């Protein structure tokens, strides 16, 4: 089955196709490794007999999912779709993120050597071209919203939002990004700035620069925007709430680009535009509070 | 227009009239030989009713002869046959045809 | 550059550099040989592809097609060979189809390019004026059915007429019937703009059509009786046997019923079920060289030669049949019912040897009278003639045999019959000597 | 090997393990008719396993024929109206769609230049808004493409200039939330459509060039007349696609003066009256014997659109909403203010008199007055005494022509009074 | 002859391409060109095709193509088309319909049911060559049906006892010769509801003991697959019939009781609309 898919991802098409039954099996791999409930759930529980039972557990079921080349898949998934954002490649992320939990080593020592050997150069450009493919606030959308047959809901079309695009995708992107690059992984680390191997070089950390940036100006234009009134709207709570969880996770990605000593991370990090975001998210802390 | 060669005997006196059914069991035939339609081996009865033209004329002109259980032989002008054309695709043009139709019931 | 005439010393004509440079290209296109893994086929692919679009794209948005039509100056088999150097187009037809593969794999590509070949009348016709070779045309037509089906309007009814008088003056080659199968639905990519037109114009061009015959089996009767004429030694002329029949139910299967009670020809009609251009015949008065009798038709390799006599009908129950011969003035006549009927044949196979024959199908019945008590003559014989029943062989008993064929249904036994026509090998003649 | 088997088998393995996931999807296709009528069902569904059939395949000569005579079928049905959930669920607008592109093909073609089907199907499927506006919210997912490929030529009213806008139209028909839902590319792609149209015009109707039909050319009201569609609604003026509107057409002149000099033009003062005396005595073209209507009734179109766009006064915000910069701006778009003087003119002339001459080809519309009227009452309106003692009425050619033209013939009323009617109703000036 | 080209090679390839398109030029429907196929092969000479034992593999497939693309061509793709749409009318004789046929809460056979869907009409056409206007139609022929599902019962059951053996000389070509194109033909047949339900007993009987015990090439299984799936979607029709036939009696329940109670304040009291309509 792995090699079925692996093949039919390598095979060029110039168009990502829908493949109900790669959802369908993508979905069932994700529940599969999703054993834990990652919440409070039970009292507290002794950490030892039950937590290394947990961790043996998830790494017997990674390795039986990834021995047979599921990262390879994954990998060629995501170079398949050539930045273009689908639900497909949402589904990839899942199965990423899924054989990727608990900062797992051997899988990213498959997918780097994998990367290396192959010398791929479109993986790199679809990451970019999703990440400049991905979606902000949109207050103008959501003042288009507000106002909907006189005030609110009254035609009651649907339950439908339209003022995030991919906020559960891009969270899940970066989810992924953080942990195949978690551990203090120095040479993959290194592998996301440079590609001394590759003919092409592909800056992440800029893309992400950027992308930070972006949701940093959409929610000083919130906040702008709302400055003048009084009360928080459900809606308006609702959007706050996954403004700051995507900002959270790009800052957690971001420590997790730099946490072990890196020179040419930090260099990148400073000659970046990340200090006007800074001065962006400090000027925005300063009256939320 | 039509020639009858008769190849079975036949009374005679029960002749085929305008406004009923007729069972008819032929089979078509072309030129030296060749066929290109058979209504025997379809096991079905063929039913055709007088007045509104609907079959070829040449059955019509080669039916008033012969009578009730009689089979004949029929040949069909070019002239009295569909056209210039025939039927596309099963008639060749300025080809004349052979028949083997037989009377069997009378409704 | 020498196109023109010119003088062949003034400038050169390296013909084998030119022949070099071709194969090494052909070679070059080579497919991907999908027998190996699929990692390398797949980026043996995708590197021809790339290369084939951006080689169209350099080549023919105003080049490449033209040259190669102004290199078509081909149009004689040796005089353009004589004329320049010591020969020219010593293998155009190959050259021509690797270069037509080549092309349509050009066009092919990414399945987002297909112009020139697709979208234009006067190459498609000036690739059709000359019907030399299929391959290119069948590529370059698949492929745009594949990718966006938008080739085949320009195929008007005169192309397709053209196609197919090539099955009339040249022979077979089952590459055009794989070309027509592409100019149809191909199992969901069709267009009815044009190609249920010319599907529908197939039809009564009635080159294309076929028929298709469903005969029943049957098979010849012959007894022991042998005349055994000879020339100068002969000893009797005159012959008479009858045969009754009881159950003739006609249209037991489809009108392909056959019951024939006259003679053929032994020189020329043997004991084969099938072959021959004219359907062949495997029964009395199938082939032309026999006439047959049923009665009412005496046709002869689908010639009408039917007689006129009164009262013509079937072989029904209780029909007589009787039969006469003649040796030195050939006088046949077939009386049934007490009536003689027409059709005197004349000037038959008296050169050889000939043996009494009946041939039947399935459901029938039918008795032999030769005469004695093993066959009671209905009618009296007629006067000078005798019963077929003088030539009987001493110290054996009449009876019938299986036709000089090669096996019956045997259910166990499985015996094998080897070349046995009858008593002898050589001829079927009488020995008198002095 | 043979890896479509292996898809099929575990495709098959998934399908009967998730049997829920089934049950899910299929119910939504799920109806149910009601006794009586399973016969008008029946035959609505032939028709449809038809149209699917002809759906893969290509159409030609005879197959348009046979799509055209399957659609006059299926018009006269009687489930096809009182169902319309089931039409939605049942898909026939993706098939419409997809036919269409096939149709279409690549594009800057036009083999066969017949659209019928998708004009009737378009209003026959929007008509009904009350009930499962879900369909309308479909066709505006199909509305971005739709809008990509605005081809011109028409041939349900033999007219050309916009072939696919009558489905946008019945798109944004009386839906506020839809009119909402539009968003700034396609206004700018109909902006940059509209822009295109300034070529001047030789003859009195020519493409590029060999004439064919010269009866009247509307190749420049489509586009006005989709944007009024999309920035009013059905008693409200909507200002959140009025701003971007305005602001967009404002952007960059496109509306071409054939008689002001230097940038800009749109003058009504020398326009109207070049139009006027160039359609009223000649015909559409200049050398004609005793342009045309088009530049008026374009004029009169973007009027319209103005008109429209302008944010509603002393209803929701009267001073204190930003709408004066807008008004400033309408305004200094004076020519503008001094058109009391072109509503003044009657450029008709009813001719006929006593030998019958019937039916008129070239007279003036009442409705581009009724549009001059309501642009004014739009951006200045009567509540001032002063425009009140400068007109002191709507008009005084067409009242004294309404007053003259009050006689029981059939020749000389029904042709031109009741347009005068209709332009008296809708004149609501002295009101308020 | 009719088998000497068990020997002539390109005599074969001939009339295989000459069966490819014939198969080709009549399909996805068509008007004259069916009839005058038809013309060319009659029904005993294709039945006899079929049922032959020494016939070639290659004309054997190719006359079981040509048989397909004449006759079950339009008609199943129709259906096939229709099958995901799930139309159940409401009568009298669409309530009585059960998940299972007793209280044991047993699975029962999926072939047999009661559907009460909307089946398109099977209306055929009687030419006979000499007609006008034939365009709406499904069959140019008159298939006897009777006889064609006991023939195709007969050669499957031949086929499988065949295949128990495993032999080593096959009926036609090869073991995938013989039997992909049985199974196409008997999968076209099935998916048309041609077959009854003695029939299909007779069918799920042969494979429930078996058909998927031996070994198999892969059309043969994807052809397999394609039955299952068939079978499947019967199923699934069935459980929405089911689904549909208890909402009816819920629904009407509901609307009894929402009647029960008195709750109007609208000037057209005890109107219908009061309890399912949103206006």
């Amino acid at each position: 089955l792995i090699l079925l898919f692996s093949r039919t991802a390598l095979t060029e098409k110039c168009k990502l196709e829908e493949d109900f039954l790669y959802m369908a099996y993508a979905d069932i791999m994700a529940k599969s490794c999703h054993d834990e409930e990652d919440d409070d759930g039970e009292e507290e529980v002794k950490s030892f007999e039950e937590k290394e039972m947990e961790k043996q557990k998830l790494l017997y079921q990674q390795a039986r999912l990834h021995d047979r080349g599921a990262a390879e898949m994954v990998l060629q998934t995501i170079s398949a779709s050539k930045g273009e954002t689908g639900p497909m490649v949402a589904a990839t992320l899942k199965l990423g993120i899924a054989i990727l939990n608990g900062g797992n080593s051997t899988v990213q020592q498959k997918m780097l050597d994998y990367l290396k050997e192959k010398k791929d150069v479109g993986f790199f450009q679809s990451l970019a071209g999703l990440m400049q493919s991905c979606s902000v606030l949109d207050l103008n959308a959501f003042e288009r919203q507000n106002k909907a047959e006189g005030l609110g809901m009254v035609t009651e079309e649907g339950s439908g939002e339209k003022v995030l695009q991919d906020d559960e995708f891009t969270c899940d992107l970066f989810r992924f990004l953080q942990l195949l690059c978690e551990g203090h992984n120095s040479d993959f680390q290194n592998y996301l700035r440079t590609q001394t191997g590759n003919n092409t070089t592909v800056n992440i950390i800029i893309s992400t620069v950027d992308y930070l940036l972006r949701v940093q100006e959409s929610i000083s234009d919130f906040y702008w925007y709302y400055s003048g009134k009084d009360i928080i709207d459900e809606q308006g709570q609702r959007n706050f709430s996954k403004a700051i969880q995507v900002a959270k996770q790009v800052f957690n990605t971001l420590t997790e680009y730099i946490q072990g000593p890196c020179t040419g991370n930090q260099q990148s990090l400073a000659h970046s535009r990340l200090w006007d975001a800074v001065v962006g998210f400090l000027h925005v802390f300063a009256h939320m509070q | 227009g039509v020639e009858i060669e008769t190849i079975s005997p036949g009374d005679g006196r029960t002749f085929p009239k305008k406004g009923q059914t007729c069972v008819v069991h032929y089979t078509g035939m072309l030129q030296n030989g060749k066929k290109f339609d058979s209504s025997r081996d379809r096991n079905k009865p063929f039913k055709f009713r007088i007045g509104k033209q609907e079959v070829i004329k040449g059955f019509e002109e080669g039916a008033a002869q012969m009578s009730l259980g009689q089979r004949a032989k029929l040949t069909c002008t070019p002239d009295v046959a569909y056209g210039a054309t025939g039927h596309p695709g099963v008639i060749p043009p300025n080809a004349t045809l052979i028949f083997d139709v037989e009377l069997l019931n009378l409704e | 550059a020498l196109s023109k005439k010119v003088k062949l010393p003034t400038i050169d004509l390296p013909i084998e550099s030119v022949s070099l440079s071709l194969q090494d290209l052909i070679g070059y296109f080579h497919p991907p040989d999908e027998h190996l893994e699929h990692e390398d086929k797949q980026n043996r692919l995708r590197a021809l592809k790339n290369r084939q679009n951006l080689f169209q794209e350099e080549g023919m948005i105003n080049l490449v097609l033209e040259c190669i039509d102004r290199l078509h100056v081909y149009s004689s088999a040796a005089h353009f060979a004589d004329v320049a150097g010591r020969e020219a187009g010593e293998s155009w037809k190959s050259i021509l189809n690797s270069l037509y593969e080549l092309l349509a794999a050009l066009i092919r590509g990414n399945r987002k390019n297909c112009a020139q070949f697709s979208g234009s009348l006067d190459w498609l016709i000036s690739r059709l004026e000359r019907l030399e070779a299929s391959s290119g045309i069948l590529e370059v037509l698949h492929c745009v059915l594949v990718e966006s089906p938008e080739a085949l309007n320009i195929i008007k009814e005169g192309h397709i007429k053209s196609i197919i008088s090539l099955l009339d003056k040249h022979g077979r080659n089952h590459k055009v019937l794989d070309v027509l199968c592409s100019l149809c639905v191909c199992h969901g990519v069709a267009v009815r703009s044009n190609q249920h037109l010319i599907c529908d114009n197939l039809l009564p061009g009635r080159d294309l059509l076929l028929q298709t015959r469903l005969v029943n089996h049957v098979s010849s009767m012959r007894p022991n009786i042998f005349l055994g004429v000879s020339e100068g030694s002969a000893q009797y002329k005159k012959w008479y046997y009858e045969l009754m029949v009881d159950h003739t139910e006609p249209f037991v299967t489809a009108e392909a019923t056959h019951l024939r009670v006259g003679w053929a020809s032994t020189e020329g009609y043997s004991p084969y079920p099938g072959g021959g251009e004219e359907w062949g015949g495997n029964g009395v008065g199938d082939d032309l060289f026999s006439y047959g009798f049923d009665g009412l038709h005496l046709w002869s390799g689908c010639i009408a030669r039917t007689v006129s006599s009164p009262n013509q009908h079937l072989l029904r129950t209780d029909d007589v049949i009787s039969c006469c011969l003649d040796l030195s003035a050939p006088s046949i006549s077939f009386r049934i019912n007490g009536q003689p009927v027409q059709g005197m044949f004349e000037n038959f196979n008296i050169d050889g040897l000939f043996f009494p024959v009946v041939s039947f199908s399935a459901g029938i019945k039918v008795r032999f009278l030769l005469g004695g008590r093993h066959g009671e003559f209905k009618f009296l014989p007629p006067p000078g003639y005798a019963a077929c029943y003088e030539a009987v062989l001493p110290k054996e008993k009449l009876k019938v045999e299986h036709s000089r064929e090669y096996k019956q249904e045997r259910t166990y036994t499985r015996d094998l019959l080897g070349p046995t026509v009858s008593l002898t090998q050589a001829a079927f003649t009488p020995v008198p000597v002095d | 090997e043979d890896p479509e088997l292996v898809r099929a088998m575990f495709v098959l393995l998934h399908r009967q393990y998730d049997g829920i996931g089934g049950l899910v999807r299929a119910l939504p296709k799920t109806y149910t008719i009601n006794g009586v009528s399973v016969e008008d069902t029946i035959n609505l569904l032939a028709s449809l396993g038809q149209i699917r059939s002809l759906l893969s395949v290509r159409m030609g000569k005879e197959e348009e024929k046979l799509m055209i005579r399957g659609l006059g079928d299926i018009m006269n049905n009687k489930v096809f109206y009182q169902h319309p959930n089931l039409m939605r669920a049942l898909g026939m607008h993706e098939t419409v769609m997809e036919v269409m592109v096939n149709v279409l093909g690549g594009g800057e073609s036009k083999e066969i230049t017949f659209p019928k089907m998708v004009a009737n199907c378009c209003r026959f499927l929007c008509y009904f808004c009350r009930i499962s506006r879900q369909n309308q919210k479909a066709m505006f997912d199909h509305l971005s493409y739709l809008l990509e490929n605005s081809s011109v030529g028409l041939a349900s009213p033999a007219m050309r200039g916009s072939t696919p806008l009558d489905v946008a139209a019945a798109s944004v028909m009386d839906n506020n939330e839809l009119a909402l839902a539009l968003r700034e590319p396609d206004l700018e792609k109909v902006v940059r459509y509209l822009a295109g149209c300034g070529l001047q015009s030789c003859q009195m109707l020519v493409s590029k060039g060999y004439p064919d039909i010269g009866w009247n050319p509307v190749e420049g009201e489509r586009y006005l007349d989709f944007l009024r569609f999309a920035v009013f609604c059905n008693g409200e003026s909507v200002e959140e696609n009025a701003n971007v509107v305005v602001r967009l057409l404002i952007r960059r002149p496109e509306c071409f003066g054939p008689a002001l000099r230097g940038e800009g033009g749109n003058g009504l003062l020398a326009a109207m009256e070049e139009a006027i005396k160039i359609a009223e005595d000649p015909s559409r073209d200049g050398p004609s014997p005793t342009m045309g209507n088009a530049i008026m009734t374009f004029y009169a179109a973007l009027i319209d659109l103005l008109g429209r766009c302008a944010p509603e006064m002393h209803l929701i915000h009267a001073g204190k909403g930003e709408a004066i910069r807008i008004r400033s701006i309408l305004r200094s778009l004076g020519d503008l203010v001094g058109v009391i003087s072109i509503a003044f003119q009657m450029p008709t002339i009813a001719k006929d008199g006593k030998v019958v001459e019937p039916d008129m080809s070239a007279g003036f519309c009442p409705d581009h007055k009724a549009a001059m009227v309501l642009f004014l009452d739009r951006v200045y309106g009567i509540e001032v005494q002063d425009f009140l003692l400068h007109l002191l009425e709507v008009g005084f050619l067409p009242d004294l022509r309404a007053a003259a033209s009050l006689d029981t013939a059939a020749l000389s009323a029904t042709d031109m009074a009741l347009a005068l009617n209709r332009y008296l109703c809708t004149a609501v000036l002295p009101l308020l | 002859d009719i088998l000497e080209l068990t020997e002539q090679e390109e005599l074969l390839q001939f009339h295989y391409h000459t069966l490819r398109l014939y198969s080709a030029v009549c399909a996805l429907g068509n008007h004259r060109v069916a009839h005058a196929l038809c013309s060319h092969v009659d029904e005993p000479q294709l039945l006899y095709a079929i049922e032959n034992k020494y016939m070639p593999g290659l004309l054997r497939a190719g006359y079981y193509d040509l048989l397909i693309d004449i006759h079950l061509s339009s008609y199943a793709t129709a259906r096939l088309m229709m099958n995901n749409e799930f139309i159940v009318p409401m009568t009298e004789e669409t309530k009585s319909i059960t998940l299972f046929p007793d209280e044991n809460k047993k699975h029962g056979l999926p072939g047999i049911g009661l559907s009460t869907s909307l089946r398109p009409r099977m209306r055929f056409s009687s030419p006979s060559f000499v007609s006008i206007s034939n365009d709406c139609y499904q069959y140019s022929p008159e298939f006897p049906l009777d006889i064609l599902k006991a023939k195709t019962i007969q050669m499957l059951t031949e086929a499988v006892k065949e295949g128990s053996l495993h032999a080593r000389d096959p009926v036609g070509g090869t073991t995938e010769f013989l039997f992909v194109p049985l199974i196409k033909l008997f999968y076209t047949l099935l998916i048309m509801g041609i077959f009854h339900n003695e029939d299909l007993k007779h069918i799920l009987q042969l494979i429930e003991p078996g058909l998927l015990q031996m070994k198999l090439p892969e059309p043969v299984k994807l052809q397999m697959c394609l039955l299952l799936q068939y079978l499947c979607d019967c199923q699934v029709r069935h459980r929405i019939e089911a689904i549909v036939a208890f909402s009816d009696d819920f629904v009407a329940k509901l609307q009894d009781n929402q009647r029960f109670r008195y709750n109007e304040v609208m000037q057209a009291l005890n109107m219908s609309a009061a309890l399912t309509a949103r206006k």
